[PDB]
Order: structure tokens, then C-alpha cells, then sequence
């Protein structure tokens, strides 16, 4: 018998109360450290140690843009686990998990950039890049990449379950869903200015509703907003 | 230049 | 180069958000024993978010004991969460934090187990071997463990930040506080039925409070209920 | 016996 939830991994941009930042050519400055880290390193570290390793990156990183209050501010990104094994994506096996089938697993890659207006919600420029940056990147990694786009949190919920529930998930070893979007602590926007909350979306990969998942790795990568607060930051001592 | 999410 | 206000931080969760966490009445915790026994046996060869999957997995495969009450056979899920930006060996090098100092660090154990307060809040029993545990265990690992018992919300908040402000924290590498109670999701109770949000104690130690401990790891495990939820488990298909 | 915390 298994807990309800268990071997999830969930690399959060930012922490709880505090804004993600992302520059309007390159992208999220989270996305950007990820794939960084992973398409150089997926080959011999495993997934917890290299979200270390763009924890490591996001520290080192502030903010550019002179006459804001953006300028020179700072972010801090964090990962939580119910991992259970080493998660190495094999692109070591005795005490990992298992990680060989074809494709590694299914990806999906869900990304708000273009915004209704019900809201005061922004266009998220650089969205493209992420997304871009996400797709070739799963990919390359072997997983089967499914995309979806400028998305209400109805539409949000209703095809995040429909892939949850694909048969598919039965044949493959891990499952990989990057969110990217406006957000609140807890919580994503569709472009509807509506919210979809994280615990929903956690409980449609669990034990109990998507048992082809049971025991095998699952990735979530959630780049949004957890509240309005700025981090200025501090001198080191 | 950086903006907020 | 500056900092985040928050950075350099693990913090392991005995249960999940919304979930309850589980105390034997004679061997204590489940999340306490499961640390104790890994860091023991593998702190010699294996960093400690290592150890914390290590333990995540023990927790998964054990089921609750108390015949004719609603705990019988039911299941936990610890997880941890981690702003860590290198590998964090406990040395009982080089892309390691340095983790050489003697002693290694302060610990602070705060086990409340006996209860006076307007909530329905019972004695924690087998509290007292988790305390014992702990001590043991943090003295074996090279740290100078202070502790406190039975404190109120106020006595909790006001000694957290003398123990976080103490000048000895200058020259050591690292910082472990263990919090044991009852609680609620993202807060403990004091032994008034008083509750300290778990945001505040982990400002005490952050990069702008706590100068001292900038870029060194600072290690947190709470052992609390998350929530009202008990977790009846589901079958392994 | 288990007990909730």
C-alpha cells in the first residue's frame, strides 16, 4: 500500500510570497537556469542535484532594469520532493529509478503568454522563449512532448486531467509538467485572469487518480509568480 | 529588461 | 555580488500540507526515527538531501498501528524543500558547503509535549524519545545542542531569534534547528495553544537576520501535524 | 500505538 501522494519532484522560480523574474528577451530566469543545468548535466547528476545546481544560479542572478523597482532586485528558486530514489534521466541504475523505457516518458509543456484582459494580467514577454526552450529540451531529454498554449484555468484543468489520464503513462517509466504562467502562492492563472490551485493539479498525478504513475518519477516545473513581493535583496557581510 | 511573473 | 534575503536552507517536513504526521505512543515519530536511523548510518558517505530521500522512502513504506481507531494501517509522506545551492556533507570537499568547524555547528532541539490551552491539543506522547533521539544524534554529528522544552508561541519566537543571534554562529559552517509539536499547515503551536507561523522562524535565520550564517546551510525539520487529514492509503495496483 | 500529531 502506497501514501496518496508520493515521488513527486517540484521545482518551484521562486519562493512563497515573492515574484519570479523573467527578462523580456531571454525568458524567465528560472527556465533559462533549468535547461542550462539539465542539457549539460542530465548525463552523470541526477534531478535533485542539478536543481541545486540552478538554485546556485538563480542566487548569483539580479536584476536589469534601470528606473524600476526591478533593478537589481533579487530571487531565490527552490525545489520540494517526495522522491523516494535518485532520479537520473539516463539520456547508478541499481539505486535510481528505473528509467529506460522509450520514450523516458510523456512531457507536458503548458505555457500563458497572451492574456484576455479580464484581469490586470500582462503579456509574459519571453514566454516564447521558455516554451521553445522546454520543448526542444524534453525532447532531446527522449520524452514524447505534448504543448498546450494560452489556456483558460477551465481548459487548464480539464486537459491537465485528460493527460493525467492517458494510457500511454502505462508503458513509460517517469512523466515530466511544466507550468508557466502568471500566479498567486499556491496557485496558476489561465489567461482568463481565473486560478487553477496547485494542490488540484498535484492530486490529478497521485496515487489514488493516476495509478499508471504509481511508483515512477514525476517531474513538475511550475514558472510563475508567488506573490507581489520584490526581494531587494541583501549586501553580503 | 526584468519584469515580474 | 549581493544575496536574496533567503537562500542556503533545507527544511524537512515529517507529513504533507493538509496531512497529519504520525507518533508512535512508545517509539516516537515515525519522521524522527527514519532521520535518525539514515543520518546515523550514511551521514559518512552521503549528503544530506540524499539522506532525506533516503528517509522519504522509509516513511512511504510504513503503515500506521492502532487497532480500532481511524490510524489503523494508515499511511504519511514526509518531503523536504530546499533553497541549497551546493551538496551539503556533514564530515563526520570541493563542491561541497565547507563543513569543517569545530563544532560543526549550533543545534537547537524544541520539543513541546505537554499541553494547557483553549485547543483540544493532547499530550504528545513519545515526544520525549524523539528529544532524546535528536540530542543523541545531533552530538554524534559534531554540534553544540542546545535545547528547550514546553515554550510557549512567544517564548518559541523570542529564543528562536536569541539562538539565531548568537555570536559563535560567526565562525561555524553550519546551523540545525529541530521543531517538535503539534501544528497546523505552515505553523506550530506553543504549548498555549498559541501558534508561530513557521515563515517568522525561518526570517530569524535568513540572509538579512541572520549576517552570520549568510552562505553557509542551514538545516530545519519540523515535526508537526500539516493538517487535520489522515491518509487512509491506496492500494498498489 | 500511532497517534496523530
Amino acid at each position: 500500500r502506497l501514501p496518496t501522494r508520493s515521488d513527486m519532484i517540484c521545482g518551484y522560480a521562486c519562493l512563497k510570497g515573492t515574484a519570479a523574474m523573467r527578462n523580456t528577451k531571454r525568458g524567465s530566469w528560472y527556465i533559462e537556469a533549468l535547461a542550462q543545468v539539465f542539457s549539460e548535466r542530465a548525463c552523470d547528476m541526477h534531478v535533485a542535484d542539478m536543481l541545486v545546481k540552478v538554485n546556485a544560479l538563480i542566487k548569483d542572478r539580479e536584476g536589469y532594469a534601470p528606473g524600476t523597482e526591478f533593478h537589481r532586485c533579487k530571487e531565490m528558486s527552490e525545489y520540494c520532493s517526495t522522491l523516494c530514489r535518485h532520479l537520473y534521466l539516463f539520456p547508478h541504475f541499481q539505486l535510481a529509478y528505473r528509467l529506460q523505457s522509450r520514450p523516458r516518458g510523456l512531457a507536458l509543456v503548458l505555457s500563458n503568454v497572451h492574456f484576455t484582459g479580464e484581469k490586470e494580467l500582462e503579456f509574459r514577454s519571453g514566454g516564447d522563449v521558455d516554451h521553445s526552450t522546454l520543448v526542444t529540451l524534453f525532447k532531446l531529454l527522449g520524452y514524447d512532448v505534448h504543448v498546450l498554449c494560452d489556456q483558460t484555468a477551465q481548459e487548464m484543468q480539464e486537459k491537465l486531467q485528460n493527460f493525467a489520464q492517458l494510457p500511454a503513462h502505462r508503458v513509460t517509466d517517469s512523466c515530466i509538467v511544466a507550468l508557466l504562467s502568471h500566479g498567486v502562492e499556491g496557485a496558476i492563472y489561465g489567461v482568463d485572469g481565473k486560478l487553477l490551485q496547485l494542490q488540484e493539479v498535484f492530486q490529478l498525478f497521485d496515487n489514488a487518480n493516476c495509478p499508471s504513475l504509481q511508483n515512477k518519477p514525476k517531474m513538475f516545473f511550475i514558472q510563475a509568480c508567488r506573490g507581489d513581493e520584490t526581494d531587494r535583496g541583501v549586501d553580503q557581510q | 529588461v526584468d519584469v515580474a511573473d
